[PDB]
């Protein structure tokens, strides 16, 4: 029955082992996420939250009929 | 000996040659604030896919 329908008890320590190892990871990994996430809305000097401004590119810096603007 | 201007005359852009320094800033301006620094690396696959619940990918 062994032979026939099972394998040795290395195959599953090890299995075992690779699965403990990605769920440790990730749980890490969400732990670091939510941090980041709450330093990114606090501070707002990151890729994430940035609202918009308006663009410097629409402003006219042409003489304005009166010499202070 | 004075000539009167022809139409067109005074309204014209001219040039003007004068020793007064160029102003570096007229509006007073405050140093402007650092820009978040930018995006830079390579893209890489997500490490263990979304990580969202049980899913694996
Ligand atoms: C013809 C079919 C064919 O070509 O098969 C090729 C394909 C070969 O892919 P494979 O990489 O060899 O599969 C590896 C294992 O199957 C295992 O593959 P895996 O570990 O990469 O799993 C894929 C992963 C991502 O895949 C999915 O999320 C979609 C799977 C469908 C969920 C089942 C619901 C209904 C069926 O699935 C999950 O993350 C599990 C979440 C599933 C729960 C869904 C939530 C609803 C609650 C339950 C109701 O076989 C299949 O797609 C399996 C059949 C489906
Ligand atoms: C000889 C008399 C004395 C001893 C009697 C012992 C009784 C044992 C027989 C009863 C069957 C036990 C239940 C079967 C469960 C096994 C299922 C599965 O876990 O086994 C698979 C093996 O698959 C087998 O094919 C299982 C087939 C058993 C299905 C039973 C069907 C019986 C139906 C009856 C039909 C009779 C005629 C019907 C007329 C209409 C494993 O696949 P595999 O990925 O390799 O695993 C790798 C392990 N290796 C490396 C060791 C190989």
């Amino acid at each position: 029955i062994a032979r026939t329908f099972y394998d040795g008890p290395e195959k599953n320590y090890e299995k075992t082992m690779a699965i403990l190892q990605i769920e440790a990871e990730k749980a890490e990994l969400r732990l670091k996420e939510l941090e980041v996430r709450r330093l990114m809305r606090a501070r707002g000097d990151g890729p994430w939250y940035q609202y918009p401004t308006i663009d410097k590119a629409l402003i006219d810096h042409s003489p304005k009929t009166t010499p202070d603007n | 000996g004075w000539v009167r201007p022809d139409l067109g005359e005074l309204s014209k852009v001219t040039k003007v040659k004068t020793d007064r320094p160029l102003p570096e800033n007229p509006y007073h301006s405050r140093a402007r604030p650092e820009p978040n620094p930018e995006a830079e690396g390579d893209l890489k696959p997500a490490k263990h896919g979304s990580r969202l619940f049980f899913w694996t990918m």
